[PDB]
RNA sequence: UAUAUAUAUAUAUAUAUAUAUAUAUAUAUAUAUAUAUA
RNA sequence: UAUAUAUAUAUAUAUAUAUAUAUAUAUAUAUAUAUAUA
């Protein structure tokens, strides 16, 4: 019944998944900050800034 | 099993007998009979007591609440209503209620206690209200007790001494043994359990006795108290054990069903509590069954041929099943459980659901599951006080949506009015039909001929009737002095009595008879609400003429009557199944009341003004049935009104539009209550047989039609729907008979229609029907629902519930019938276990129980003396009933489908032949001088031992007692007989044929010396045998009783050793079977519920046969030469006796004075005698000559085929030349055919190949002795 | 005693189905709160 | 007081995921019984 019922059917969707939609940003390589900067508060204060 | 070990020695031995350890005798068959009618019926439940149940079934002491019954019962308008409890009006039942306090003591039985005397007479006499509220309470509670057609302990007691001991295996390698087992049925537990309540010193007294008038009751001490409710409650589970038991279903639907009815007991009103709660089972598992994925198997393929008016279907393959073709409409799981919930039995719902979805798939197990669910329905015959039933039903009145507005009607024509042309709706479609078929019936010299005026008067009389009081008064009142036949012993209120009283009056003088009052009857149901029965009086059956002839018409001319041709019943069959197939939709309807809605305000008073519209175009002048042409007022036109003519018919319309209009006016007597009879009117149509099934049908077609065709299309909205809408009609789309009705749609595109569109369709009929007050009450379950057959998927399900194994309806507080009787309950309660599909082996076995106990009775004079009497057990063997087992064969060896009469004796006895003819040899001496069949060895001493002769010539003896003559009485009989030839030759033409007719044919007879005293059917005895059921309706003096004992004592004493000669020359011939017939269809299509490998001898027996009737040149012999006949004579007596002499040879002469003798005119005598020849006639038309018939089990097969070529009479290979039938093979050849295909069928198993191998005398001489005895008779 | 075959039972693994529990989503019903209308 | 919409809580039904139990089928191992061979 299992093969007649498919065979006889083809509204059993298993469709192949088209339609997909981005809307972020069309890229695939991150920039990422690996070693973090330091923080200084007593000396050398003002050679880096966030 | 110590239970066994419980039973007396006889008992013992019959169960030994019934599980097939022994030859059955007539020495057991006493002494079991005997000791069944001395014990008190108090030991079988005593017998309970071995029983080691272990089931989890739990008895409330809830039961034991007796609810006052003083508080259910009042008198207001002096009538005894039942006031019911809760704020539900239809709360008209039998009340929980104890009865103790209103009985007295017996003096035979002094533990049994019955009504007060006191309190009887104080209701009688001083008509003082408790005394009748108390004796109303009583008789009704008593009759519910009765409806029974023995004692159910009795039923029990044979239950028990058959599952006493497990039945010997057949050698057949489909012989399964019994898995159900007891110790596991809850309902016996449940027994067990209540009956605790009712011992004191482990006596168990039962409850109630029934008794031939009505029941007795068992005086409770102070501290207990017997509530009637119990009673039935016991009823129901010993019923439901036994069903479980024939059925062989799960403990746990069992288990189901207990609780079921446990509840249903618990609360009041036990009746209305199960009447509430009824369809619950059906639709948990018929409407809804393949809801699911995993679906698929295997479907008949059933096609319906061309000429679709003929219902001709054919078997055509098989159809696999899957996902798409699975049923579309909602389950019906979600309103079960919402009722359940209000009777907190969730549980029950949660059981059934989880079992069915263990059948995803249609196959023979999911049918027998649904069957056997379906058969959990509670089988009591519900009867409530007749008063409050016919309170409650004719109460009702149509409500109309949209009433005629009376603008719409022309001026009156004396008491009609015509339809204005410029109405349109519904109505005006039905205007049109009736006056159509008014014109039609209007010029039909079909009428006016005698014989039919005959037909039409013949047809108004039966043994039964009513309303006579009535009729005495009314005419009584007009002066008119009727005659009286008192001496001639008759029932006054039988119809035959007013025929005969009514005969020489001019007709025209009776017509202010017709408003008069009718009387009526009440008849219980299984499932329902009690039927009505409203005979009216002869001279207004007589009025109502036109009605019934315009419907008959409309019927038999549109639709063909939709099967309300009845000709056998077994056409639905073919068609619901085709019905249910997967590729049709189907839709059941049926109006809700048909007879409470047909009325006059709108519906007949369109019927009355098209009848005597359409009765126009006609004679003015022409005497219709003896009423004249008379002369009205028209009053159409207000300038010019005048008066003119008009016709018999429309006189008779005249009256009957004013007799409707008028309301019937019924009188109600119901003798259960106590003085409360009374009269009221209403416009409930009477309804009260087949009679009324033409004009509701006619009206039925019409307003479907009309629906289709009309106000759907312009009234539904899917374009999809209008797409299939069309193109539909109702002659190859709809049927119906009365209220029932089945529409079909086309066949979707390999498709199915959607259940959007299906709800918008059925939305709109609802509304349709609501707009001239029919409440359509459909459903759409894919499921056929019609006259009460039920088909799932092409395969019938018996709805076993509907015959309960101990319930019987009884309308009277009496039973008021006679010992012998019981047997034909027997036999009628046997066959409906082989209708229904049971487990065959063990019904057979609970059957011939049964039949032990029936054996034997006896009776006492009104005074004077008893006298007794019990047949040998053969009679039931000749009746019908196969033996289990006979000395020196192995047991189960004969099929249910054994025919009845000498064809049963006559199948046993060919097989039985050698064993008998080499044992008599050893055991007896020779006789002296040679057999025919048998040699030497003289086996029919050897019989008489066994007690054959006995039991064969016993089942011929009658059964009911003869009321005697008197000579002044016979001055009444003549009297009676004058008037009743009066009134059947109204004319004298019928009179001068049929004297003419019997004058020559007594003349032919003797001179030619055929025979003489040949009673051949004729007019002149027609009220001969009018008069015989007259006199026997009425209850027997004691002396024919009497006489009734003595000679069937005598008949049973005396020695004979010889059967009737047509069975002494059937044992002349030899039969044997070959190999199996090839099948007719595959034998995994289920096509009836539980006729599966597991029920093997059914499942054999269809599937060899088919079930389909599929006779495409047989047509099973219902082209009779003689289509219209006079009511009382016998069309299979006429065509016998034709047939008959045509073999003799006779001279045409002869056919003429025999045709002559019933009406016919010697034109169409000449024009008859000449169709009559040996070639045209049927197989069975042919051998019912010899009264060799098809018995009513086969019905439901396609035997034609196989008795047409597979029933050789001569194999050239294997039949001696001797028995070579030559010339005479014409006539003789179905004779051994049906002999030959009876054989085939008595014995268990796949039907096979018969074949006459040997006559021991030559066939010359067997059709010689033939010819010889159709002379005789 | 060993080997082979068949049947039954237990244990383990895999697959399917049913039931129960937990989580998420949807729908319906009930209760509470807010808003709008009558 | 009623109706509509939104939010929150509870119950019921359906679907998906996870866990547990039961049943069926297949494979492997062990035990018992029966048959055959040594």
């Amino acid at each position: 019944s299992k093969h007649l019922s498919a065979y006889l059917d083809s509204a059993v969707a298993n469709g192949p998944e088209l339609i997909v939609e981005d809307t972020g940003l069309c890229t695939s390589f991150m920039l990422l900050d690996n070693i973090p900067s330091a923080h200084l508060t007593k000396e050398l204060i003002g050679f880096t800034w966030f | 099993e110590e239970l066994f070990n419980a039973l007396p020695q006889p008992l013992q031995q019959l169960s030994l007998a019934l599980a097939g350890e022994i030859p059955l005798t007539d020495h057991i068959f006493e002494q079991a009979a005997s000791t069944w009618h001395v014990q008190p019926r108090s030991l079988t439940y005593k017998l309970l007591d071995h029983i080691p149940f272990s089931t989890p079934v739990v008895v409330p002491p809830s039961i034991y609440h007796s609810l006052d019954w003083s508080k259910c019962f009042a008198v207001n308008q002096d009538r005894v209503e039942r006031v019911p409890t809760i704020d539900d009006p239809d709360d008209v039942y039998v009340p929980n209620s104890d009865i103790g306090p209103l009985l007295t003591s017996l003096h035979t039985i002094p533990d049994y206690g019955f009504l007060h005397p006191a309190i009887e007479n104080d209701a009688t006499t001083l008509r003082a209200e408790r005394a009748r509220c108390a004796s109303t309470f009583y008789k009704i509670a008593s009759s519910q007790a009765r409806q029974v057609k023995l004692d159910p302990i009795r039923m029990l007691g044979f239950l028990l001494l058959v599952q006493a001991r497990p039945r010997v295996p057949s050698g057949l390698v489909t012989d399964q043994p019994t898995r159900r087992d007891p110790t596991q049925s809850p309902a016996l537990h449940a027994i067990w359990q209540v009956m605790q309540y009712y011992k004191v010193a482990g006596v168990y007294y039962a409850p109630a006795l029934v008794v031939p008038s009505g029941a007795i009751w068992w005086i409770p001490p102070p501290g207990k108290r017997n509530v009637v409710s119990v009673q039935y409650l016991l009823t129901d589970l010993i019923n439901l054990a036994i069903l479980a038991h024939m059925t062989d279903m799960s403990p746990t639907l069992e288990l189901t069903g207990v609780l079921m009815y446990l509840r249903a007991a618990s609360s009041h009103s036990h009746a209305y509590t199960l009447l509430q709660m009824k369809s619950v089972f059906p639709a948990l598992s018929l409407r809804s069954m393949y809801r699911n994925k995993g679906f698929g198997g295997k479907a008949p393929a059933i096609e319906w041929t061309e000429p679709r008016s003929k219902y001709k279907f054919r078997w055509t393959g098989v159809t696999q099943l899957h996902d798409g073709l699975r049923p579309r409409s909602p389950s019906m799981d979600v309103p079960t459980l919402e009722v359940l919930t209000k009777y907190e039995l969730v549980d029950i719902g949660h059981i059934i659901i989880r079992e069915r979805n263990a059948h995803p798939r249609h196959n023979h197990d999911s049918v027998r599951f649904v069957r056997d669910v379906m058969a959990l329905t509670s089988g009591m015959y519900l009867v409530r006080q007749p008063t409050m039933s016919v309170l409650r039903e004719y109460s009702q009145v149509p409500d109309i949506k949209d009433p005629i507005p009376p603008s719409a009607w022309t001026g009156p024509i004396g008491n009609v009015r015509y339809l204005l042309p410029s109405v349109q709706g519904p109505a005006r479609h039905l205007y049109d039909t009736w006056r159509a078929a008014a014109r039609q019936i209007a010029q039909d010299p079909q009428w006016h001929d005698p014989l039919n005026q005959a037909i039409m008067r013949a047809q108004y009389v039966t043994a039964r009737g009513g309303s006579s009081a009535s009729l005495k008064f009314a005419l009584k009142v007009t002066g008119i002095v009727l005659p009286e036949y008192d001496d001639s012993k008759v029932k006054k209120s039988s119809k035959i009595y007013q025929a005969a009283q009514i005969a020489r009056i001019a007709f025209m003088l009776l017509i202010a008879a017709i408003h008069a009052e009718v009387t009526m009857g009440i008849r219980n149901q299984v499932q329902r609400r009690a039927r009505s029965i409203m005979p009216l009086n002869v001279i207004q059956q007589a009025i109502s003429a036109p009605h019934t002839l315009v419907a008959n018409y409309i019927n038999k001319h549109m639709n063909l009557s939709t099967t309300s041709g009845s000709v056998v019943t077994d056409k639905v069959i073919p068609l619901i199944l085709y019905a249910s197939t997967p590729p049709n939709t189907v839709v059941n309807v049926d109006i809700k009341a048909c007879d409470a809605s047909i009325t006059y305000n709108y519906f007949l008073s369109v019927i009355c003004g098209a009848m005597h519209e359409g009765f126009e175009v006609g004679n003015a002048d022409a005497a219709f049935m003896g009423v004249p042409s008379t002369i009205v007022s028209d009053r159409r036109s207000s300038v010019a009104p005048y008066s003119r003519p008009i016709s018999g018919l429309q006189t008779m319309v005249q009256h009957l539009a004013d007799l409707y209009a008028a309301g019937f006016r019924y009188s109600v007597s119901d003798a259960f209550s106590s003085g409360n009879k009374f009269s009221f009117p209403t416009s409930t149509f009477p309804s009260g047989s087949t009679a009324t099934s033409t004009e509701h049908t006619a009206n039925n077609s019409t307003m479907m039609e009309y629906f289709l065709n009309v106000h759907a299309p312009s009234h539904v909205k899917s374009a999809s729907l209008k797409r299939i809408l069309t193109d539909m009609t109702i002659q190859r789309n709809y049927v119906c008979q009365g209220d029932d009705g089945i529409l079909l749609l086309p066949h979707e595109a390999a498709s199915k229609i959607s259940a959007d569109d299906m709800n918008e369709l059925l939305t709109c009929l609802r509304d349709y029907g609501q707009l001239f007050g029919w409440n359509y009450d459909i459903d759409w379950s894919d499921t056929a629902e019609y006259l009460k057959l039920y088909a799932l998927m092409g395969c019938r399900i018996p709805n076993t519930s509907r015959h309960p194994p101990v319930g019987k309806e009884y309308a009277a507080p009496q039973t008021d019938e006679i010992w012998p009787s019981l047997i034909d309950i027997v036999i009628g309660h046997h066959l409906n276990g082989v209708t229904d599909v049971l487990n065959w082996r063990e019904w057979l076995r609970f059957s011939w129980a049964f039949a032990c106990y029936s054996s034997r009775g006896g009776y006492t004079n009104p005074k004077g003396q008893s006298f007794s009497a019990q047949y040998p057990w053969w009679t039931f063997v000749y009746l019908g009933i196969p033996p289990i087992l006979l000395p020196g064969q192995t047991p189960f060896i004969h099929s249910c489908y054994m025919p009845p009469g000498d064809q049963g004796m006559f199948s046993i006895l060919n097989g039985w032949r050698d064993w008998l003819i080499s044992h008599a040899s050893t055991t007896l001496p020779p006789l002296r001088h040679n057999h025919p069949v048998w040699g030497l060895s003289d086996v029919p001493s050897l019989l008489s031992q066994f007690g054959v002769y006995a039991g064969y010539h016993a089942a011929q003896h009658y059964r009911r007692p003869k009321p005697a003559p008197e000579t002044a009485s016979s001055d009444s009989i003549n009297q009676i007989t004058s008037d009743l030839t009066e009134y059947l030759f109204y004319d004298s033409a019928l009179k001068a044929r049929v004297m003419k007719g019997r004058y020559n044919w007594e003349r032919l007879s003797s001179s030619l010396s055929l025979n003489v005293g040949s009673r051949v059917p004729s007019l002149f005895d027609v009220p001969g045998k009018w008069v015989a059921a007259g006199r026997d309706a009425e209850k027997p003096p004691p002396s024919s009783v009497e006489d009734m004992f003595t000679s069937l004592n005598r008949c049973i004493r005396r020695p004979t050793h010889s059967f009737s000669r047509l069975l002494e020359l059937y044992l002349r011939v030899h039969v044997t079977l070959g190999e199996s017939i090839p099948l007719a269809i595959d034998p995994d299509v289920p096509q009836v519920a539980g006729a599966d490998p597991a029920n093997d001898d059914h499942w054999f027996k269809y599937t060899c046969l088919g079930d389909i009737p599929s006779a495409t040149r047989n047509y099973f012999g219902e082209s009779l030469f003689v289509g219209r006949v006079v009511s009382g004579l016998d069309v299979e007596a006429v065509d016998a006796t034709l047939l008959r002499l045509k073999i003799l040879g006779a001279p045409p002469e002869a056919f003429i004075a025999v045709l002559n003798g019933i009406g016919m005119s010697d034109s169409e005598a000449h024009q008859i005698a000449g169709r009559i020849s040996l070639a045209n006639a049927q197989l069975v038309q042919i051998a019912r000559v010899v009264h060799l018939s098809i018995p009513s089990s086969w019905m439901t097969l396609n035997t034609g085929p196989y008795i047409h070529h597979h029933a050789y009479d001569f194999k050239p290979g294997i039949t001696q030349p001797s028995a070579k039938s030559r010339d005479k093979s014409i006539w003789m050849s179905p004779i051994l055919k049906l002999l030959c295909t009876s054989y085939a069928m008595t014995v268990a198993g796949p039907v096979r190949t018969s074949i006459v191998t040997e006559i021991d005398g030559s066939a010359a001489a067997l059709s010689g002795n033939l010819r010889v005895w159709m002379r005789d008779v």
